[PDB]
C-alpha cells in the first residue's frame, strides 16, 4: 500500500536533484577548465570523458 | 515540478540508454501501481483486457485476435519486460557493451504496453483507486510518462486514445 507511495513522492525529487546535479557536474568542470588554460583538443577530451563518465554511471544505476 | 527540462536529452548522451534508463524506471513504478491494485482485478472484474468498452487490447497482434483477460495480461506483461531488461544481448549491463540495433523497436513496445497498464488502470479500476489516497500518485507517474514519451515520440498517437481525457489536460 504504501511503496508506491512513498516512492512517487520522492521520485520528483529525486530525478529533479539527479538533473541539477548532473548539470553542476558539467558547470563545476569547465569552471575548472577556464582557469589554468588548457587547450582545446584536452577540452572536447575531457568533455567526451565526462559524458561517458555520466552514461557509465546512469547504465550500471540501471541495473544492481 | 516541471519535467519537460529533465526528460530531455543531454549533450553527447547516446539516446538508447536514456530511453533505457526511463523505461526501466516507469516500469518499476507501473510494477508497484499494479502491485497495489492486484487484489482488484479479479478477472470477474475485467474478463477481457481493455481501456474501457470500447478500446479494447489483445495481446498478440493479427490474421485475428484470441482471448486476453487483464490479470493474465498485465502478469505476463511484467515477466515479459522483466525478461526484456535481463535480456543483457538487448539491455547491457557492462560498459563496454554497445545496444543492439533494434533497441528503439522494443522500447516503443514495452512503453506501449506500459501505457496499455496504465489505460486498464486508469479507466475499469479509477473507483477502487480513489478508495486509497492514490490518484495524485498515478497522475504524476502517467504524466512523468507521457511527457517523456512526447518528447521523443516512442508511442504511436493513435495508441495514446483511451486517456487523452487528461493528456492535454495535464500538460497545461
Ligand atoms: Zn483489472
Amino acid at each position: 500500500p504504501q511503496a508506491f507511495k512513498f516512492f512517487m513522492e520522492q521520485h520528483v525529487e529525486n530525478v529533479l536533484k539527479s538533473h541539477q546535479q548532473r548539470l553542476h557536474r558539467k558547470k563545476q568542470l569547465e569552471n575548472e577548465m577556464m582557469r589554468v588554460g588548457l587547450s582545446q583538443d584536452a577540452q572536447d577530451q575531457m568533455r567526451k570523458m565526462l559524458c561517458q563518465k555520466e552514461s557509465n554511471y546512469i547504465r550500471l544505476k540501471r541495473a544492481k | 515540478g516541471n519535467l519537460r527540462m529533465a526528460v530531455m536529452l543531454p549533450e553527447g548522451e547516446d539516446l538508447n540508454e536514456w530511453v533505457a534508463v526511463n523505461t526501466v524506471d516507469f516500469f518499476n513504478q507501473i510494477n508497484m501501481l499494479y502491485g497495489t491494485i492486484t487484489d482488484f482485478c479479479t478477472e470477474e472484474s475485467c474478463p477481457v483486457m481493455s481501456a474501457g468498452p470500447k478500446y479494447e487490447y489483445h495481446w498478440a497482434d493479427g490474421k485475428k485476435p484470441i482471448k486476453c483477460s487483464a490479470p493474465k495480461y498485465i502478469d505476463y506483461l511484467m515477466t515479459w519486460v522483466q525478461d526484456q531488461l535481463d535480456d543483457e544481448t538487448l539491455f547491457p549491463s557492462k560498459i563496454g557493451v554497445p545496444f543492439p540495433k533494434n533497441f528503439m523497436s522494443v522500447a516503443k513496445t514495452i512503453l506501449k504496453r506500459l501505457f496499455r497498464v496504465y489505460a486498464h488502470i486508469y479507466h475499469q479500476h479509477f473507483d477502487p483507486v480513489i478508495q486509497l489516497q492514490e490518484e495524485a500518485h498515478l497522475n504524476t507517474s502517467f504524466k512523468h510518462f507521457i511527457f517523456f514519451v512526447q518528447e521523443f515520440n516512442l508511442i504511436d498517437r493513435r495508441e495514446l486514445a483511451p486517456l487523452q481525457e487528461l493528456i492535454e489536460k495535464l500538460t497545461s
